[PDB]
């Protein structure tokens, strides 16, 4: 039920980031919160620094390091993730 | 015998990052 | 007419990232523009790294260095901008 | 005569975590 | 994932130099640990002396023996090693 | 503003590395420009050969010339200076 946007990051990574998130949503249900449990526990299994933006209507532009961005749709809401700093 | 130049580096945040952005449609 | 939710960054950057806002606002419409136009300029005037989040509905989680982090209303769109890496 | 050195910054850039709603829709 | 910025080196010795890194990468974390790691295998392969800066920002002014500087990515790290006497 | 975190050089030669240092930080705002000119002038102030590194995260380990090696903060920059 997953469909990725844009990605710059492992498919090993990316299965991971769409289970994590999966998680998120079974479990939380303000955007924040959900966007929360995803930078946290991405911060635990690699590598600080995450950040994570969910929502249906939002723009963005970031920098991110390489091999570690990925924007998807999961449920009805769009999920980006990704490492600066 | 032995020749020696010199030499400068610089970092740049740059070469390990790429920019991004996306809009929900 | 901006409302600033949370900050914490300098009174005086503070304005600049509403005086950048406005600009972003006259010059694009598109979300994803208007957010490029203020993580470039912010990538400017103060050093990198930066990143920028427009939209009506969205949730984020993010890390930023301290002083460095706003979160304001500008007219239709709330502005998340803050610096990490 | 050479002696090693080793060097690290400790220089410390202070973080927060921020997490913020937006529910105009 | 290594990016050679700069080199004046033997692509041989190009190629053992971010093969060293990589080892080094591996095992330590502190940057001091991971450039004592590189100097010292570049001191007995390759005659002394060596020196290996290891950071992530950084500037360097530094003379070195012909055929002995490289400056190189891997990963968000940048690594300078070079040979000067 | 100077912190010497490790020395093993002279009381003068601790000192002359600050005075050149803290100039060419007036002069220069590239990293790697303000090492450029503080080299130049231990090459001349003290004969070559020199080496500078200008950053605020880097981890270094060099062979330096006994009485010969300095690793300073200035501001929150760190310099190192040695010769080899």
């Amino acid at each position: 039920k997953a469909v990725i946007k844009n990605a710059d990051m492992s498919e090993e990574m990316q299965q991971d980031a769409v289970d994590c998130a999966t998680q998120a949503l079974e479990k939380y249900n303000i955007e924040k919160d959900i966007a929360a449990y995803i930078k946290k526990e991405f911060d635990k299994k690699y590598n600080p620094t995450w950040h994570c933006i969910v929502g249906r209507n939002f723009g963005s532009y970031v920098t991110h390091e390489t091999r570690h961005f990925i924007y998807f749709y999961l449920g009805q809401v769009a999920i980006l993730l990704f490492k600066s700093g | 015998s032995t020749l020696y130049k010199n030499a400068a580096t610089q970092t740049e945040r740059r070469t390990a990052t790429r920019d991004a952005g996306t809009q929900v449609r």
